RNA sequence: AAUUGAAGAGUUUGAUCAUGGCUCAGAUUGAACGCUGGCGGCAGGCCUAACACAUGCAAGUCGAACGGUAACAGGAAGAAGCUUGCUUCUUUGCUGACGAGUGGCGGACGGGUGAGUAAUGUCUGGGAAACUGCCUGAUGGAGGGGGAUAACUACUGGAAACGGUAGCUAAUACCGCAUAACGUCGCAAGACCAAAGAGGGGGCCUCUUGCCAUCGGAUGUGCCCAGAUGGGAUUAGCUAGUAGGUGGGGUAACGGCUCACCUAGGCGACGAUCCCUAGCUGGUCUGAGAGGAUGACCAGCCACACUGGAACUGAGACACGGUCCAGACUCCUACGGGAGGCAGCAGUGGGGAAUAUUGCACAAUGGGCGCAAGCCUGAUGCAGCCAUGCCGCGUGUAUGAAGAAGGCCUUCGGGUUGUAAAGUACUUUCAGCGGGGAGGAAGGGAGUAAAGUUAAUACCUUUGCUCAUUGACGUUACCCGCAGAAGAAGCACCGGCUAACUCCGUGCCAGCAGCCGCGGUAAUACGGAGGGUGCAAGCGUUAAUCGGAAUUACUGGGCGUAAAGCGCACGCAGGCGGUUUGUUAAGUCAGAUGUGAAAUCCCCGGGCUCAACCUGGGAACUGCAUCUGAUACUGGCAAG
């Protein structure tokens, strides 16, 4: 129900940084990021169009740490919701509580944010929520519980987030360890490297 | 019967069957008297038998042995037959 | 006869009652004539945990329908017991 | 109004009874073509007024025999 | 706001285009099997033998209808050891009560199953000739008598089951009589028809409740019609109560429902009859849709209750745990004769690829009886078992080059498994252990005060007010502490389709395989390994449905040569119909009204920490009927 294996294999297969490490070091100094894993990694056998769609889907899944059944349900919800299906899917993924905890800088990675959520360190609107997939809505306040404010993990994670592009759809107070989900991100707020139409097409087959 | 109330019900409905059968035989006998008098051609005897029967069918309808519609049917049929006779 | 009673819906350990008008011989969750409200015994604060169509209820009552004890208590409570 | 049906007498060989073919124009549920469909009704004809070929207006009534639950209203146009 | 909706690929050939079948990728399930398996929430769980069933339980209740008193728990009248307290007494329907019995109501519900049924069913919409316990509105009545009969007693028959005889006794059991219309019959005059008491209180009265009649309501049910609802024409004729009429009978009611007579009809290529199969619907799965497939759970309708048949009682049954008969089977027997029906809930055997506990509780909701208290309730609420599904979560999180050891490959340089381990620093969800602790408990019972009733401060009824209490689940949800990464990862695949490649082992063998195919020494296709890919507490396989299949083509295909124009023609039924005017308003179109159950789907919200689940309003239910309009087109009619 969670991927527990080596992390940089996933990035190396996707051929890009999935941000599955804290980012204290460059991912180059920890692995051969330009080479796919395994004995025949250096090879680069032509990828079919199906392969391209599959790899895009897997890359987004692995960024956010979502298994296939949950991800498929996300696609179904995005298709049901009014508007652009791929943008809806990205918005749903960004709304996850573990992802929001990471985006506010409380967790060094999304897996650390997930553990913070799971281990009951996170409050949404003053109430403990330990569900990683909980959907945060606009104007919600996400805070570190008082018992967890002394954790060195969280201070280090806030330091790390200081050295990333700050999301504009959130408002974090690193002193009180509180953040506000102002609005759902638009597509411009998310990376232009994600090609979500490929995921939509994959699931529409 | 396996259930106590079912055994009591069987006894009670047998008792009622005997009671009802006696009453129903009596009422049918009086109706048949009216019909026999009609067939013989005797109006006066037919009317006398009808006057005997009428309270009986009315009372048996009041007691639920027959529906009041059935008593009304017997009265109407016999009256129509008796009147169309002379 | 015609009764006004509670049909037990919802989920296990979390009952939700529909207030129905029914021939009393029918099953509790079966055939009914008209639904005239609901009662949520575990409704949260700010939630409307009871709604009754008192006009329809009075129409059926002035027409011979009896009222179960729970529904009678609910009618009294909609009128501030 | 009174609900009525109009149709062609196809048999009058019964005493006080006739058979009336009622015609309806219905769209086919699959192909969409409007097609003609016939309903045959045993109708009570007191006075034996109707002949084979007349067009009669009929109406529904209580059962009068095993197969009769319709009665004559009038002959709209005679044969 | 509530229709954001539509992908192909492989394979015929030396190659090509087309045609065309086969096959695959998807989604789904009451699944089963193999490998594996941590937790929880919610749901689901005999699809086969409508096979046979051990055992327990699934329908009672009312003493406020009645005679009563078996038992008890006492209040009285009379009684023995030997603790000066005391049993033990013995009696007594006096009292609370209550076994058996009469009586009332229930047992027609609830629950099960899908055998039968292709239309006495079901669905949608109309309808007329009906009955309807309990509930409810109105108006009146509610007098005065009688004969019994259980129980009980005595005797008596039978192994038993079950009876027989005689004598007592009661009623809200039963039956006359009276009374008798706005009831029934009758054109009318007339004639005729009912009933029951019981409880609480009181200086017979009053209150409550029950009883009878009639007409209403409501609910339920019976009946009728039209359209719809599988397959087969290598089933084309079927039918004599048959079709209709008249009269009698019959039913709650119309009706060949039945009978007598008369007429000779009735059904059928718009598919009758016959044969095969089948419970129907809301819906469910699939699909862009139109369709196709389907009817498990949930809800509506129907049918059935060992098999065949029958009626009785009753408001209601031709009656799952009633009666009678017959049959098969099982059992008891003293051999004469008797007993039984899990397709209620558990459960057993059996059949099967396969489907669970002989559990807890009436606390809640509902049902029966009761004035109530309450009793009953395998309905139901829960619990148990099972990864059967859906959903959620965990199995750690940082950091870590020594790019360690081993494995594997190697062109012998190295590459890879690799930040993966280890090491270091953290976090404790869930599981374990301790403590804390909601909500589903609304009522009901006692007193109390007012009314509101009366002769009455009384009974009783409504309100408030006080008291003490009511939870099966249950060691509940949930919350807080404790210890420590500890207790938690597998399954399929890697020739193309199709994401994922190499070495050794084998040598047309062993074997694989959905299709195309692979294997005969240099196999990414067999087998093991290393590496990898996809899913993940599951993963695969099989079965089965729709999709892809525009491959039955309505949407949406073809027929010169690929399969396909009858050898040719005439022609009935049928389909179709030049042009103008009038009329009609059937089709068609517009609006409205009724209906289209709820659930489900969809949209918007709301509740469970989220989700699944639950849930409030909407939309939708594309249909049908009716009414009112429109008149271009189609149809009818009239004139050209
Ligand atoms: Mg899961
Ligand atoms: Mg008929
Ligand atoms: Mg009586
Ligand atoms: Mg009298
Ligand atoms: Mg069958
Ligand atoms: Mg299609
Ligand atoms: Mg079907
Ligand atoms: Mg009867
Ligand atoms: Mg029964
Ligand atoms: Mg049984
Ligand atoms: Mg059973
Ligand atoms: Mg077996
Ligand atoms: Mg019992
Ligand atoms: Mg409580
Ligand atoms: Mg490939
Ligand atoms: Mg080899
Ligand atoms: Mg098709
Ligand atoms: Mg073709
Ligand atoms: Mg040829
Ligand atoms: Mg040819
Ligand atoms: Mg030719
Ligand atoms: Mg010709
Ligand atoms: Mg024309
Ligand atoms: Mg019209
Ligand atoms: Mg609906
Ligand atoms: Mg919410
Ligand atoms: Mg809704
Ligand atoms: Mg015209």
């Amino acid at each position: 129900a969670r991927y527990l294996g080596p992390k940089l294999k996933l990035s190396r297969r996707e051929g890009t940084d999935l941000f599955l490490k804290s980012g204290v070091r460059a991912i180059d100094t920890k692995c051969k990021i330009e080479q796919a894993p395994g004995q025949h990694g250096a090879r680069k056998p032509r990828l079919s169009d199906y392969g391209v769609q599959l790899r895009e889907k897997q890359k987004v899944r692995r960024i956010y740490g979502v298994l296939e059944r949950q991800f498929r349900n996300y696609y179904k919800e995005a298709a049901r919701l009014k508007g652009n299906t791929g943008e809806n899917l990205l918005a749903l993924l960004e709304g996850r509580l573990d992802n929001v905890v990471y985006r506010m800088g409380f967790g060094a990675t999304r897996a650390e944010a997930r553990q913070l959520v799971s281990h009951k360190a996170i409050m949404v609107n003053g109430r403990v929520v330990n569900i990683a997939s909980y959907q945060v809505s606009p104007n919600d306040v996400v805070s570190i519980r008082e018992k967890a404010k002394k954790q060195s993990r969280v201070k280090a994670a806030l330091e790390l987030a200081e050295q990333r592009e700050k999301p504009t759809w959130l408002e974090v107070d690193a002193g009180k360890m509180e953040g506000t989900f102002k609005r759902k991100p638009e597509r411009s707020d998310l990376s232009a490297d994600i090609n979500e139409h490929l995921i939509v097409e994959l699931y529409s087959k | 019967a396996n259930i106590k109330s079912a055994k009591k019900r069987a006894i009670q409905s047998e008792k009622a069957r005997k009671h009802n059968a006696s009453r129903r035989s009596m009422m049918r006998t009086f109706i048949k008297k009216v019909y026999a008098a009609i067939e013989a051609g005797d109006k006066a005897a037919a009317q006398k038998a009808f006057n005997e029967m009428q309270p009986i069918v009315d009372r048996q309808a009041a007691k639920g042995l027959i529906h009041k519609n059935k008593a009304a049917r017997h009265k109407a049929n016999l009256t129509a037959q008796i009147n169309k006779l002379a | 006869m015609v009764t006004i009673r509670l049909a037990r819906h919802g989920a296990k350990k979390r009952p939700f009652y529909q207030v129905v008008v029914a021939d009393s011989r029918n099953a509790r969750n079966g055939r009914f004539i008209e639904r005239v409200g609901f009662f949520n015994p575990i409704a949260s604060e700010k939630e409307e945990g009871t709604r009754l169509d008192l006009d329809r209820i009075a129409h059926w009552v002035g027409q011979g329908a009896t009222i179960s004890d729970r529904v009678a208590a609910l009618i009294k409570e909609v009128n501030k017991a | 109004k009174i609900r009525t049906l109009q149709g062609r007498v196809v048999s009058d060989k019964m005493e006080k009874s006739i058979v009336v073919a009622i015609e309806r124009f219905v769209k086919h549920p699959i192909y969409g073509k409007f097609i003609k469909r016939t309903t045959k009704l045993h109708v009570h004809d007191e006075n034996n007024e109707c002949g084979i070929g007349d067009v009669v207006e009929i109406r529904e009534c209580r059962p009068l025999s095993k197969t009769k639950s319709w009665t004559l209203v009038r002959v709209v146009e005679k044969a």
